[PDB]
């Protein structure tokens, strides 16, 4: 990634540290940011014997892989589109992950330039 | 004891080719550089100054130690080889057969009978061979460990039992 | 069998008794030497050159081929250290100090940049793992009676 | 001389060792792929 | 464990390439592998590490009796300097060796692919130590590097064994034993990975240039290692490189550990302690 | 016959004594054969109650 | 107990009046029979110890140790009819007289209901032993060894005698029960500290002790084989058994005035184990090995922890059975080579296959690998020490290092390797030797099934 | 040339490139010759007893018994109390004992200092 | 069963209904059936054979009930007889208590494996059950030494009331 | 002892293989 | 309570049978290696069945057999953990061991102590399944040194060699 080069070898003050952010408020710059949704209640995900590290938002697409795999036994190549369906939403929320990483980065650049601009202006 | 100067050259040459074989690996290159190695040997052969030779040996082996392979090639059945006394576990001294139970001894009748012939023959020839040993000791004690051969007729070489009856290198 | 006259005794003070001490260890006066008279209790036992059993020539026949000692030759005071199985002092191809320099260099070389590797850790230009139900506070052992701190993420 | 002559010569190049059986491999590819292509066409 | 895992991968593999005994080189390759899963253990990937044990079990064990097949047949000689030309002379073992070598490199759609590339893909796609990543990447390239050395010296070369040749594998015990592990290694990971339930989260959104690096790094590890190994064909002046003098002698580790502390504690027992 | 007698001696007899040990001695004491809870998913009827757990609510239905 | 004490005495008139050559056979079979009778004491209630009478009482500590003594008596008798059959009948009969008397004192000592009653015969074991080392020993230094052993344990026994009678004059009877129930917290006054030393040094000088371990290499190595087992298998436990019995009127002074002894034992065992790693005599290596294990027992008692005592009893009996078996191993070579240097007789696995095996699991049992009660002994002490202090494991486990190197080093040097060329006396192992050694290791493995018996009073 | 090999006690100088053997003098000539002589006396007499078909015992080795005696017994009668032995005994003796006393007491005092006001967590520690 | 279901609580067993989606036969049902008529049936038949043989003559056994004892706190000082009776009373109380915590400890382990990876939130009641018992054990029997006695246990208990009430009254003010 | 194995050793020439 | 309990544990006890028969010394002292291999082959086929059982559903089980010790509050008892890690590694470990056992008949077909060698391999094999299948840390310890010590004898198979002992 170019982010490490821009941080360690570049202006580290303008690079969002993964541990630091989220720092800015959700709606800061976002008029009516909409909350995430969870179709599956924690009861069934708990019931589905799903790992906590796997107990994410996209786990709602995971709970039926094991069901169909159990029904597909012994045929292990039955669920292909369904398995593909889960890893797609994995991609989508993963895609969400660096856009918000960049969103806070762009906010960081925007705030930093604004403060310097007004500092010399005032 | 005394390792003559031409002997050490022979040993150094032998170890050089073994090390050169390990470095070259491939046969045609092995024959290539060994001939070059040979070519740089025979031309320093007609020197009348022994001081030159020992001085030559100095930096020559100093070159040998620097250029030695950190993992030289040894055949498995030699000191450092992968089969060094790996068959020593199976070998057993011959005298242990005297402890065998008579039922076991009777289960190998003819061989044990031949063992008796070897035992009796060694018992008889022991007096003759020790007498020969004491009769030709160099003055002032034994000068060298080399054993003298059986001189007369109808005898056996002195101090022969263990070397002749040593367990085979392939005992199983 | 063995008598009291041939046995380890006191430090060789006079050369005449040093000659007797040499014969005591079936060795000659010119090469015979004792341990330093440090009061450590070595007595007259010689300190032979510190050569392990591997240094001995294997092709030469030994009365004890497994450990390469002949009969009656006065063995080293510390044979158990220098036996074939135990500690050895065979000459390595490269010098010991160079052995230490490169080895101690490598471990410090390996360790030091691992610290600066932690100073600048490698990651992805990516955000953190979001999680629902207040980042699974209830399912991570959190007390249900204790009010879960409201945590919930949005879209972008 | 024998190490470089006789049947022990004509050593295969390094890559050919990895590509051992490629001829029959690709031969089995077309039949299997063609079988799938018609089966998918029927589907 | 990232610290221990990373160094273990390098040093074992670094000493692996410059060795000569077939058993030594293979073993060093194992110890390089045991360096791998603990690297994966650190970054919340235990099950992939455990899965890596399964796939590694198949081909790594296989590489041994195939080398054992060569060793016993060619009069119990373990020095790679004494084989060559066994490709067309030992067909089944040569096939078995190269199958294990390819599997050991994580080459796609095989036993190694279903474990190693997912491991290399996962290790970069996480918040880890930077110095560990460089070492795992280099180790994988070195992992292929000594694999070429084995195939190059043992098989793809002019014969070098003693004159009377006794090489043979027609014994059914040898053939069936290796064959079972062969047909195991070809599929193994395909069956297991498709069959075991999802137990982790396989990351998907991820750029190309570290997606391909699971196989990119070993392509060079095949490439320049082949170039440097075949350089021995050219008649060239022999010179022991210092790094080779370090690597070939097991990185100097036994000559200090197995001599310095062992001497001191034993001497402390004699001079001090007992006396 | 050699394969058959080996099968009975080393499989049939051992499995019988283990099962007898397990069924009436090991499982006689509580929590000696405790197993993981049988994993079930929405849309599956639980055997001893016959209740079909209601299907998980509608999916967002986003594919590739 | 009378069901054991009287029969043990009754062998003495029988052995002294048995036939000329029936001495060993008759004595052994009833000696085994007595051990069978002594098996009756393994049962212990979940409460107060089995108190047969005011004269004798047995607890869950004495009974496992008692059976070890009774099971031992066949083992010296069966280990000694080879190096003594060349002596006259009367001296051979006298040898049985010492051994039977040695047992009788041990049985009465371990079962004494009175502290001072314990003291007499616990000290009185010196006389039968001192005869064994000095009379039938097989080396010159045995005489200086006898003086070393006798004086070294007597130097501590007398201060205990003055201490015990002082407790009588201040607290009345020293019955083990009334002592336990009538306990007074020991003050930190200087007199109580000196009383603490007197009541402890007598037992602590007896196992080994680092600094007071100099008698084991003199005694054990020079003692006759029948005796040599006893100086390491059971009498070392007399110094042990005293510790847990006496450390009930010293609390809490043992809480503080134990660091010098705990510190001496912890570092000491590392030193003496390192001695084993660089020893020359087979017996001395075994004896010094017994020092390290026994020093581990010394450490265990001085924390006064339920887990510590719980593994303390197991370690003692496990070590005692092993050290005897290893001393059998030294004897087996000693008859053939007639010397005790280790490197003299290397390469025995090729010549003696089964004797190599007997040397094998004996070494592993000394290695203290699981589940052998040597492991369950040491491992329990590790946790007790670890709870007492976390740094202990650094010193604790480092002993597991040395005890691993020298144990196989003794094995590797003797059994493995090329056989000695010049020897031609090694014959097939006598069925006496192999059968004896099986009677050592087999109950030791059989005890692994239920170490609940050997665990001790704390369990 | 190139760098040579510097030796150490643990990594001895190879006794082949050592300058001592390369230069030779007549005094050294019989010096090594008498090495063979004394070795031959030891070997031949041992082999004579070794090959004796009636010797059914052990050929005693004087070097072994002297080594054991010197390493075990003939040490204290030759021990002399001198400074270096005095400090070495004190250092390798009471040294580690008192050093271990400090750290273990340091652990103990810090440990019980923690629990007397409740600065330790052992809510589940019951089988001490 | 051979144990009460309350002191060994068991959540209701919930097992899925086999739903075959793939028309190809699954094996796992067949080998269970093969095992049933090859191993399970002879084992049950043998079990029935000695069950009716056991019922031929079934002698009884009970547990020795121990009468309540005046414990240490009311025992007369230096009275060895009452102290011996009371010391055994506390000694027996230790072992039943050791089995009290053994049941709770073992029940704690049963929940962890039964609930799979969901153990963290399911075994929350089980966790606090162990917390209410383990903590009391420290202030009831722990740190009593190898030579523990009820007097020392009573001494520690008296230290507890003195220590906590002194703080309580001072804090109350 | 008795030889007659399915293979036979060769001297510096290619050893015989088999169809299988 | 399906056969999952019996099947997994039978694999361990079946592996012990060649060792128990070897203790008789009237055993198959001529074709011992073939007897050992076919035993591992049987256990391999049997050990498959617990796999597909977990494969079909995921029934991970704990087998707390005979109660060994009651250390105060600590109850040490022989307990096998049939986790996914144990349930599938056993077939893999049995598969490789079967594969090499046939190779072992070929490679060391001339060792006079070949029967003793095959006895050691099962002893190492037994210690491994103890290590893999171990609930209490003590059992994990049992397999740990049990594997560790068994490596010593097997490495020192040619005990005559000095370096092998080192
Ligand atoms: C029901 C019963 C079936 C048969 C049981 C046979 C025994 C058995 O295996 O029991 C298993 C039981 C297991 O207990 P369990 O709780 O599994 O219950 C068993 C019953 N079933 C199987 C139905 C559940 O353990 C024991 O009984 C312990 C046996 C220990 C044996 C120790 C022998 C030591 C011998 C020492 C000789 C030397 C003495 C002198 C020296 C002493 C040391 C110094
Ligand atoms: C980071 C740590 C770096 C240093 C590591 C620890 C020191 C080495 C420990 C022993 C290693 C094994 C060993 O004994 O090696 C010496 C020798 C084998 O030598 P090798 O190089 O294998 O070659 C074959 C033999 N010619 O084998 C023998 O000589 C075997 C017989 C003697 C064994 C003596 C072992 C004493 C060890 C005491 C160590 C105490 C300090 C430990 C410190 C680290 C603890 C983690
Ligand atoms: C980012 C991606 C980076 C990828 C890098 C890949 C590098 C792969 C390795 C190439 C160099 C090693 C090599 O080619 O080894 C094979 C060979 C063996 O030569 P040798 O052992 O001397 O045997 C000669 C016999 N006649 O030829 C040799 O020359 C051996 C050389 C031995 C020393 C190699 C040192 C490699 C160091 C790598 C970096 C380590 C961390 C810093
Ligand atoms: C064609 C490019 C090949 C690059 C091979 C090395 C890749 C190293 C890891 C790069 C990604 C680090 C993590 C980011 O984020």
């Amino acid at each position: 990634g170019a982010h490490l080069a821009r941080r360690y070898l570049g202006d580290a003050s303008k690079e969002p540290d993964p541990l630091r952010m989220p720092t800015f408020p959700p709606d800061y710059g976002f008029p009516e940011r909409k909350e995430r949704e969870m179709v599956a209640t924690q009861q069934e995900m708990n019931d589905a014997q799903l790992m906590l590290q796997q107990r994410d938002y996209c786990a709602h697409y995971l709970i039926q892989l094991l069901k169909c795999k159990r029904d597909s036994f012994p045929n292990f190549l039955a669920c292909k589109h369904e398995q593909h369906d889960w890893d797609y939403c994995e991609h989508l929320d993963y895609v969400k992950r660096m856009k918000e990483f960049e969103r806070e980065r762009r906010l960081l650049q925007r705030k930093k330039r604004r403060e310097q601009r007004e500092a010399e202006m005032a | 004891a005394y390792l003559t100067h031409q002997q050490k050259v022979l040993r150094l040459y032998k170890r050089a080719l073994r090390h050169l074989e390990s470095w070259c690996v491939h046969r045609d290159k092995y024959r290539y550089f060994a001939c070059l190695m040979r070519a740089r040997f025979d031309e320093h052969k007609n020197e009348k100054d022994m001081v030159k030779a020992t001085q030559l040996l100095r930096q020559a082996e100093e070159e040998f130690w620097y250029g030695q392979h950190p993992q030289p090639y040894i055949f498995p059945e030699s000191p450092g080889g992968t089969s060094y006394e790996r068959y020593e576990c199976y070998k057993v001294p011959e005298w242990c057969l005297d402890d065998w139970h008579p039922s076991e001894k009777a289960m190998y009748p003819d061989y044990f009978a031949k063992r008796e012939q070897w035992k009796r023959l060694r018992r008889e020839s022991w007096e003759r061979e020790v007498k020969q040993l004491q009769e030709e000791t160099p003055p002032g004690g034994p000068r060298t460990e080399a054993l003298p051969p059986a001189r007369k007729e109808g005898d056996l070489p002195p101090l022969w039992w263990h070397i002749v009856t040593r367990p085979r290198e392939r005992p199983m | 069998h063995v008598t009291k006259d041939m046995f380890p005794g006191p430090y060789p003070k006079t050369p005449e008794e040093r000659a007797a001490a040499a014969k005591k260890y079936n060795m000659r006066v010119e090469d015979y030497e004792p341990y330093p008279d440090d009061g450590m209790g070595y007595g007259d036992y010689p300190k032979l050159p510190d050569r392990s059993q591997q240094e001995r020539d294997p092709w030469y026949d030994w009365d004890h081929p497994d450990l390469r000692l002949n009969w009656g030759e006065p063995i080293h005071w510390d044979l158990d250290m220098y036996i074939r199985n135990r500690v050895d002092t065979s000459p390595t191809p490269v010098s010991w100090n160079t052995m230490c320099k490169h080895l101690s260099g490598f471990v410090a070389f390996m360790l030091f940049m691992f610290w600066v590797g932690e100073i600048y850790p490698s990651y992805q230009p990516v955000g953190p793992k979001q999680y629902p139900y207040n980042d699974l506070y209830l399912e991570r052992g959190g007390d249900p009676t204790k009010e879960p701190e409201p945590v919930v993420h949005y879209e972008i | 001389a024998w190490r470089y002559s006789g049947g022990f010569a004509n050593n295969v190049s390094f890559v050919g060792a990895l590509l051992k059986g490629f001829k029959w491999g690709f031969a089995a590819f077309v039949v299997a792929v063609g079988a799938e292509y018609y089966l998918e066409s029927q589907n | 464990t990232l610290c221990l895992g990373a160094i273990t991968t390098l040093f074992t593999a670094l000493c692996a390439i410059t060795q000569n005994d077939i058993k030594k080189i293979v073993a060093f390759s194992t110890s390089s592998q045991l360096g791998l899963m603990m690297v994966t253990i650190g970054i919340n990937q235990p099950h992939l590490a455990f899965l890596h044990i399964c796939m590694h079990a198949f081909f790594k064990a296989m590489l041994f009796m195939c080398s054992g097949s060569i060793i016993h047949s060619l009069n119990d000689e373990q020095d790679i300097r004494k084989m060559g030309g066994l490709y067309k002379a030992m067909p089944f073992t040569t096939t078995a060796l190269i199958i294990g070598s390819l599997a050991l490199t994580g080459m796609p759609y095989l036993t190694g692919f279903y474990s190693k590339d997912l491991i290399i893909e996962a290790v970069n796609m996480s918040y880890t130590n930077a110095w560990a990543l460089l070492m795992t990447l280099i180790a994988t390239s070195l992992t292929a590097a000594y694999s070429t050395r084995i195939i190059f010296f043992a098989f793809l070369g002019k014969p070098r064994f003693p004159p009377l040749v006794l090489i043979n594998e027609n014994n059914p015990l040898l053939i069936n034993s290796i064959k079972r592990l062969l047909i195991g290694s070809i599929f193994a990971g395909f069956i297991i990975s498709n069959n075991i339930p999802p137990m982790t989260v396989p990351n998907t959104t991820m750029p190309l240039y570290m997606k391909m690096t699971a196989l990119i790094v070993t392509i060079m590890g095949f490439m320049l290692a082949l170039e440097l190994n075949n350089t021995t064909y050219y008649l060239k002046f022999k010179y022991p490189s210092q790094t080779y003098k370090f690597s070939n002698m097991l990185g100097y580790y036994p000559s200090i550990m197995h001599r310095l502390p062992t001497y001191h504690n034993l001497s402390m027992s004699q001079k001090s302690a007992s006396s | 016959y050699r394969h058959s007698i080996f099968a009975v001696t080393h499989v049939l007899i051992p499995v019988w004594i283990i099962h007898y040990y397990l069924k009436y001695h090991v499982t006689a004491k509580p929590y000696t054969v405790v197993e993981r809870k049988p994993r079930i998913f929405p849309g599956d009827t639980i055997l001893e109650t016959g209740e079909v757990i209601p299907l998980m609510k509608e999916f967002p239905d986003q594919h590739h | 107990m009378l069901k054991i004490i009287i029969p043990t005495t009754m062998l003495l008139p029988m052995t002294w009046m048995s036939k000329h050559n029936m001495i060993w056979i008759n004595a052994t079979v009833h000696s085994l029979l007595i051990s069978l009778i002594s098996l009756s004491l393994l049962n212990q209630l979940g409460e107060n110890s089995l108190n047969f009478s005011l004269t004798f009482f047995s607890d869950s500590l004495s009974a496992p140790l008692l059976v070890l003594t009774t099971w031992l008596l066949p083992l010296m008798l069966m280990a000694s009819q080879s190096h003594l059959s060349k002596e006259t009948t009367t001296r051979k009969k006298l040898y049985i007289t010492m051994l039977i008397l040695l047992q009788l004192f041990l049985i009465m000592t371990f079962t004494a209901t009175e502290l001072i009653l314990f003291y007499i015969l616990f000290e009185a074991t010196l006389v039968p032993t001192l005869i064994i080392i000095t009379r039938w020993g097989n080396q010159t230094e045995r005489l200086n060894a006898g003086l070393y052993f006798l004086f070294y344990t007597l130097a501590g026994s007398l201060p205990l005698l003055v201490a015990l009678v002082y407790i009588q004059n201040t607290t009345g009877s020293l019955n083990f029960l009334i002592i336990h129930y009538w306990s007074h917290p020991l003050s930190n006054s200087w007199s109580n500290i000196f009383m603490w030393l007197a009541c402890i040094m007598a037992f602590m000088v007896k196992m080994p002790l680092y600094g007071l371990h100099l008698w084991l290499p003199k005694a054990h190595v020079e003692a006759p084989i029948a005796g040599s087992m006893v100086l390491a298998a059971v009498l070392l436990k007399l110094g042990g058994y005293g510790m847990m019995r006496i450390t009930t009127i010293l609390n809490p002074l043992t809480n503080y005035m134990a660091y010098p002894f705990l510190m001496l034992s912890m570092w000491g065992m590392i030193m003496t184990s390192s001695i084993c790693l660089r020893q020359t005599d087979l017996k001395s290596l075994i004896a010094y090995s017994s020092v390290s294990h026994m020093a581990l027992v010394i450490v265990a008692i001085m924390i006064q922890t339920p887990w510590s005592f719980m593994g303390a009893t197991a370690l003692m009996i496990a070590h005692g059975l092993t050290s005897s078996m290893l001393f059998c191993l030294a004897n087996t070579n000693y008859e053939r080579v007639h010397s005790r240097t280790m490197i003299l007789a290397r390469g025995l696995q090729t010549l003696l296959p089964l004797m190599a095996t007997w040397w094998l699991m004996a070494s592993l049992t000394n290695l203290a690998l699981p589940p052998s009660i040597n492991l369950i002994g040491e491992l329990f002490i590790i946790t007790a020490s670890f709870s007492w202090s976390n740094i202990t494991i650094i010193l604790m486990g480092m002993n597991m290092m040395i005890t691993a190197l020298y144990s196989l080093y003794m094995l590797i040097t003797t059994q493995r390797g090329k056989y000695t060329h010049h020897i031609n006396n090694i014959k097939a192992s006598f069925t006496r030797e192999n059968a004896l050694m099986a009677l050592h290791i087999l109950p030791l493995l059989l005890l692994t099934l239920n170490p609940k018996m050997i665990l001790g009073p704390l369990y | 040339s190139f760098p040579k090999y510097k030796p150490s006690r643990l990594a001895t100088l190879p006794a082949t490139l050592d300058p001592a053997e390369y230069d030779i003098s007549p005094e050294t000539r019989k010096a090594q010759a008498e090495r063979l002589a004394i070795r031959s006396r030891l070997k031949r007499e041992y082999l004579l007893q070794y090959n004796d078909p009636n010797r059914l015992g052990v050929i005693e080795d004087p070097a072994l018994i002297r080594w054991t005696y010197a390493r075990s017994a003939n040490i204290y009668p030759n021990f002399r109390p001198t400074p270096k032995t005095s400090l070495l005994g004190a250092l390798f003796g009471i040294g580690p004992l008192f050093f271990w006393y400090y750290v273990f007491k340091t652990d103990r005092d810090k440990k019980e200092k923690l629990i007397q006001e409740g600065k330790l967590d052992q809510t589940f520690n019951i089988s001490y | 069963d051979s144990w009460d279901k309350d002191v060994y609580p068991e959540p209701p067993r919930r097992t899925p209904a086999p739903a075959p989606q793939t028309s190809l036969p699954n094996p796992v049902t067949y080998l269970t059936k093969i095992f049933d008529l090859l191993v399970d049936r002879p084992v049950t038949l043998a079990r029935e054979f000695i069950e009716q043989q056991h019922a031929k003559n079934r002698y009884y056994y009970y547990h020795r009930e121990f009468r309540r004892v005046p414990d240490i706190t009311e025992c007369e000082e230096k009275d060895i007889l009452c102290m011996f009776e009371a010391e055994m009373q506390w000694r027996r109380d230790y072992k039943v208590d050791q089995e009290i915590v053994n049941i709770i400890q073992e029940r704690l382990k049963a929940c962890q494996q039964r609930e799979g990876e969901s153990y963290r939130q399911n075994c929350a009641k089980e966790l606090e059950q162990f917390t209410q018992v383990s903590k009391a054990f420290q202030d009831r029997y722990s740190d009593l030494g190898a030579h523990y006695s009820a007097r020392k246990c009573l001494a520690k208990q008296k230290q507890r009331m003195l220590a906590e009430r002194k703080a309580a009254k001072e804090a109350a003010a | 002892a008795g030889g007659g194995v399915h293979i036979e050793p060769r001297y510096r020439q290619f050893p015989q293989l088999t169809r299988s | 309570m399906n056969p999952f309990a019996s099947l997994t544990l039978t694999t361990l006890i079946i592996l012990t049978i060649p060792i128990m028969m070897s203790n008789s010394n009237i055993y198959k002292t001529n074709l011992y290696p073939n007897y050992v291999k076919t035993t591992v082959s049987y256990a391999f086929t049997l050990s498959l069945v617990p796999l597909l059982m977990f494969m079909h559903t995921g029934q991970e089980m704990i087998i707390s057999n005979w109660h060994w010790m009651t250390l105060q509050t600590v109850e040490l008892s022989l307990s096998f953990k049939m986790d996914y890690f144990s349930v599938m590694f056993i077939p893999v470990a049995l598969f490789v061991t079967w594969s090499i056992m046939e190779f072992s008949m070929w490679y060391m077909h001339s060792d006079p102590f070949i029967n003793r060698f095959f006895k050691y391999l099962v002893l190492f094999l037994i210690t491994m399944m103890i290590l893999v299948t171990a609930n209490n840390l003590f059992q994990l310890f049992i397999g740990w040194e049990g594997v560790g010590i068994m490596s010593f004898l097997l490495i020192g198979w040619w005990h005559g060699r000095t370096d092998a002992n080192t």
